[PDB]
């Protein structure tokens, strides 16, 4: 599974950073420390689901014009290999398996089990919100839904749970080949006015922790680092300045490829020898 | 027996109420009309009016709104000296 980084950060950035914006009061706690004047300078232009003005997200060297009034630029930066394993071996599989999805589903009633149904087949459990089936319960998979002994548990008929579940692919089986790489991003916030550069700095501070606890980089993404750079000048030769920080991210993901095998046994020929 | 005194200003914003239900709001939607409510002046969507602050814009929509009482809401912290004698 080859990773892009660039492109799950401008997927967890744009709706979470909206989400955040969208609010007073999440803006408040982050904005804490900073003084009054710009804090509430930055609420009034940014924050609140009206607002008029609107901060963007985007890739570098676009051929158009850019927002410069506030905009967070991402560039790819380097990348290392650090570790291997024996072979390039990571894991083996029986079933291919595609990303690890989170659903929520309502109980539901069948003649001899209660059942939750999902939007695509399971190749394999990973865990149900608070419930551990015991061996009464006889927990099974058949494709779609999950199942679990009516009787019992009737009292649950309708409960409300979620599901973190793995789609199913096929039904063949290989290795997974690859390694592990060091990657580092850079991401920089630009805007003519230096105050709202440093409360935009820390609002991607803020959405960085909050990522953590995302399926997706608890995953694939692990050994999170941050390192900031120097407010500086981007450019001098405008009318007025543009002043940005650049921030560098680091990740540890695991580009990996799977390897078919087409060997099955199913019969055995022991027979002895003679001389 | 003031021996002297002083006052500071530590919060001066706006905040609105409706003149019927008496609720003070809290939220409001992309036209910027109402959403939400509140019975807390501590919890309120308060406007900035410090001396910078004045002549805004977010909220013109609700400010014409017949419905809503506008309230200055100040914060004073005052400090008094007394001199008692022996």
């Amino acid at each position: 599974a080859i990773t892009s980084v660039d492109s799950y950060l401008l997927s967890e950035i744009k709706p979470r950073l909206n989400t955040v914006l969208e609010n007073c009061y999440i803006i408040d706690e982050v904005l804490k420390d900073f003084d009054y004047q710009t804090r509430e300078s930055f609420k009034e232009a940014f924050c609140g689901k009206n607002a008029q003005h609107e901060v963007t997200v985007g890739f570098n060297f676009p051929k158009f014009k850019n927002n410069y009034e506030a905009h967070y630029l991402i560039q790819l930066g380097q990348g290392q290999e650090t570790k291997n394993s024996l072979g390039s071996i990571q894991s083996s599989y029986f079933e291919a398996t595609g990303d690890t999805l989170v659903e929520s589903s309502t109980a539901i009633r069948e003649d001899d089990k209660l059942v939750f149904t999902v939007s695509k087949p399971i190749g394999e459990l990973i865990k149900v919100e608070d419930i551990e089936f015991a061996k009464y319960d006889n927990l099974q998979v058949e494709g779609n839904k999950v199942s679990f002994k009516y009787q019992t548990n009737e009292d649950y008929e309708n409960y409300n749970a979620n599901i973190i579940f793995t789609e199913k692919k096929n039904d063949s089986k290989g290795l997974v080949k690859g390694f592990t790489v060091e990657e580092q991003v850079t991401v920089v916030g630009l805007s003519f006015n230096v105050d709202v550069a440093r409360c935009l700095d820390a609002v991607l501070k803020m959405i960085l922790i909050s990522m953590r606890d995302s399926i997706e980089e608890q995953q694939t993404f692990q050994l999170q680092n941050l390192s900031f750079g120097d407010i500086a000048p981007i450019i001098e030769d405008g009318d007025s300045m543009i002043f940005g920080r650049p921030t560098i991210i680091k990740y540890t993901s695991s580009l990996d490829l799977d390897y078919t095998i087409t060997q099955d046994i199913n019969k055995l020929t022991f027979k002895e020898r003679k001389d | 027996s003031i021996e002297k005194k002083e006052e500071v200003i530590a919060h001066n914003e706006v905040v609105f109420r409706s003149l019927t239900q008496g609720l003070y709001v809290k939220e409001v939607d992309i036209y910027s009309d109402v959403v939400s409510y509140t019975k807390d002046v501590d919890e309120a969507l308060a406007m900035p009016n410090t001396i910078n602050f004045k002549n805004s814009r977010k909220y013109k929509k609700l400010i014409m709104n017949l419905d809503l009482e506008p309230l200055n809401k100040i914060q004073k912290v005052i400090y008094e000296t007394h001199l008692e004698g022996l």
